[PDB]
RNA sequence: CAAAGCCACGAUAGGUCGCAGUGACCAGAGGGACCUGACUGUUUAAUAAAAACAUAGGUCCCCGCUAGCCCGAAAGGGUGUG
RNA sequence: CCCCAUGAAAAGGGAGUCUGGAACGAUCCCGGGAGACCGUACCUAGAACCGACACUGGUGCCCGGGUGAGAAGCCCAAG
């Protein structure tokens, strides 16, 4: 019948874009080629980020934004490049790091801007050294590999204890995603009419089919437990 | 260290408050000045800059105004200390 | 129970108790790492703190300096 | 230190960067100085002590002498154009 | 023309010897002009909804007098 | 401060009328036992407001960005100023 | 004081600093000259709009006394 709610987000309409003009800017590492020293000038909040950011002036006169790192302040100076030491907030490369180092916002390939450990509360740990690259573990206890000259920042991104405070109120939940393109509030499907949901319909609300399906399952039908390794509370 | 200081407060003349000592120090009429680590950096250089203009010994205090004031005994902190009379203590050589 | 009740008798005490304990730590008087605990610091937003003496903005946790 | 005959700058005021020579110490918080032949030739005017910043050059002058001798005293040291090099 | 914000809702009856009462609209206030690096509340510069062509009166005689105080400025000279 | 003129508010005494003194007007009936839904909220315009939906929370699944997710013919699009 | 919501951007103005230029020369006052084109009537709704109508439907928006907390009810000002 009429396509799924997940299907609707595939159109790329208004209901799914972000008002990033209300956001400070694209916070990825600006491209540098050597070693340079910068000072923090401001910290601002960025709505759909769940983590504070920093405005930092460059010694050569550049403006850029990076996720804010714990224990760093306005007016403190940050050096970036090969020569920089292991200090909180300094941006260095993995080639100089020792084992078990705590860093965040690790860059994948040179000049990309960092794609891992950029949210609040997380950190990056080093689990070894490869032949050409470095062993890095994210909070999900998995491992990724990034280049030698790939950049990173020593410290931890601010936002610890983020979810301890209960929402306590759907109003909070409503204004948590007021800017993020998450469709809110989420609506379950099992109570929906069958005309627009694979498990819709039926007076007695029940699971129509075993939710687990084969890997070759067509799009728009994969629902519920998708490629589950195991179920149960334990 | 503290025994040396505690003697000065007992009898030796002391100055409390940056404005007075900074007013006074530029005229080169202070025996010595001790500053805790908590001084606003805007003034620390000026003290250090003014330190060499009449060669007045300066001791850097790792503490804050509190422990400096707690030793000073005043309930409120002292950022700096001004001295115009060592009295009987043995601090100036430091 | 003080601040735990400022919403009346709603949402469940167990929820309230959890919201209770964390909240005081925000309002429990802290120690400014830069000037000193002399003045008190405030949490404008998660990670945002400065007392009214140091005038030193810095990165904090979600609810603690 | 703040001493007589030491060339020095002023933090503020119209000159706010021009120099004057210390002639006397009228009190613990004011001293009279004069940049005699600056580009503006600031007239003999005392100033607050928190209003100056000493330099690293000093000239020997008696107690509060006049313009003629500083006109010569500094050029005796040959620091005529170094008013700004001060 | 529809009830708007462009004009403070004033009237006229204090300083007034004739007999007639009405309404007037007048645009909002300014402040000391815009940008931000030292975020310091400035002073000593004139900013009226008209400009009297007063040259210096709107700017201090200090070196950076119209620019900002000496809190965040010794990075240039 | 305190006096004077004003002005508002809050109490005291005394007398006195009527059936009636928040005189009209304006203006909760209340109590007890039980079931269901946690609640404020939302919706069947023009037969239905509810126990129907969302909720705060617990719980599981997928995934290390050239990911995952989904849309088109294709350029690619959007979750991504992440 | 609140925020896991942090609450738009341009043009348009004004100022500051450094370079070059000519010596005349105004962000001063005084006298003089000019300043396209186009909107401009009326009605805002129990008769001026729509709902087929001179329609108790909707579409608006904003603003005296006493009694009285009151923009509640009543009555009476302006009309």
């Amino acid at each position: 019948g009429k396509k799924l709610l997940q299907q609707r987000a595939g159109r790329g309409g208004i209901n799914f874009r972000s008002p990033s003009w209300r956001r400070v800017g694209p916070a990825r590492y600006p491209n540098i080629e050597g070693d340079h020293k910068g000072k923090i000038i401001d910290i601002l909040h960025n709505p759909g980020v769940t983590a504070p950011v920093v405005k930092v002036k460059l010694d050569n006169g550049l403006q850029f934004y990076i996720p804010a790192v714990q224990g760093v302040a306005v007016g403190q100076e940050i050096s970036i490049g090969k020569n920089a030491t292991i200090s909180n907030g300094n941006i260095v490369e993995v080639g100089q790091l020792p084992e078990g180092t705590v860093i965040c916002n690790v860059e994948k390939l040179k000049g990309d801007g960092g794609k891992f450990a950029r949210a609040a509360g997380s950190y990056a740990v080093i689990s070894g050294k490869a032949g050409n690259k470095v062993l890095i573990k994210l909070s999900s206890e998995k491992i990724v590999e990034v280049s030698q000259n790939a950049r990173a920042t020593v410290g931890i991104i601010a936002g610890g204890g983020f979810v301890e405070k209960p929402l306590l109120k759907a109003g909070n939940n409503y204004w948590k995603y007021r800017v993020r393109a998450v469709k809110w509030p989420v609506v379950r499907g099992v109570a929906m009419n069958a005309v627009s949901h694979p498990h819709g319909g039926g007076l007695h609300q029940s699971v129509s089919r075993p939710s687990t399906v084969s890997r070759n399952a067509p799009p728009g039908r994969k629902v519920g437990h998708i490629a589950s390794r195991r179920t149960g509370r334990r | 260290f503290e025994g040396e200081l505690k003697t000065l407060l007992r009898s030796g003349k002391v100055i409390l408050g940056t404005r007075k000592t900074l007013k006074l120090l530029k005229t080169g009429k202070v025996k010595g000045v001790v500053v805790s680590s908590t001084l606003r950096q805007d003034l620390k250089d000026d003290i250090m800059t003014f330190s060499k203009f009449s060669d007045i010994p300066i001791y850097l205090y790792k503490g804050s105004g509190y422990e400096l004031g707690t030793l000073c005994g005043k309930p409120f902190m002292v950022s700096v200390i001004g001295i115009v009379d060592e009295g009987e203590s043995k601090i100036l050589e430091f | 129970t003080g601040i735990a009740g400022r919403f009346g008798a709603r949402y469940g005490s167990s929820t309230r108790k959890k919201w209770k304990e964390v909240m005081e730590r925000r309002y429990m008087p802290h120690q400014c790492p830069y000037c000193k605990t002399t003045g008190k610091v405030v949490r404008i937003a998660s990670g945002i703190w400065y007392c009214r003496k140091c005038e030193t903005k810095w990165a904090g946790l979600a609810y603690t300096p | 230190a703040i001493e007589i005959g030491r060339i020095c700058v002023k933090t503020r005021g119209r000159e706010a960067g021009k120099k004057c020579v210390i002639v006397d110490i009228i009190d613990s918080n004011f001293v009279l100085v004069t940049g005699p032949k600056e580009i503006n030739g600031v007239k003999r005017r005392r100033v607050n002590i928190l209003h100056i910043e000493p330099t690293d050059k000093k000239v020997e002058i008696n107690k509060g002498a006049t313009d003629q001798e500083v006109k010569q005293a500094i050029e005796q040291s040959g620091l005529t154009d170094f008013i700004k090099e001060a | 023309s529809p009830q708007q914000r462009s004009g403070s809702f004033r009237k006229v009856f204090v300083k007034l010897p004739s007999g007639k009462s009405t309404i007037h609209y007048e645009r909002r206030k300014d402040n000391i002009a815009r940008c931000g690096m030292c975020k310091k509340p400035l002073n000593g510069v004139k900013n009226n909804y008209t400009y009297k062509y007063s040259k210096t009166e709107k700017r201090p005689e200090r070196v950076y007098g119209g620019y900002l105080c000496h809190k965040c400025l010794e990075s240039l000279i």
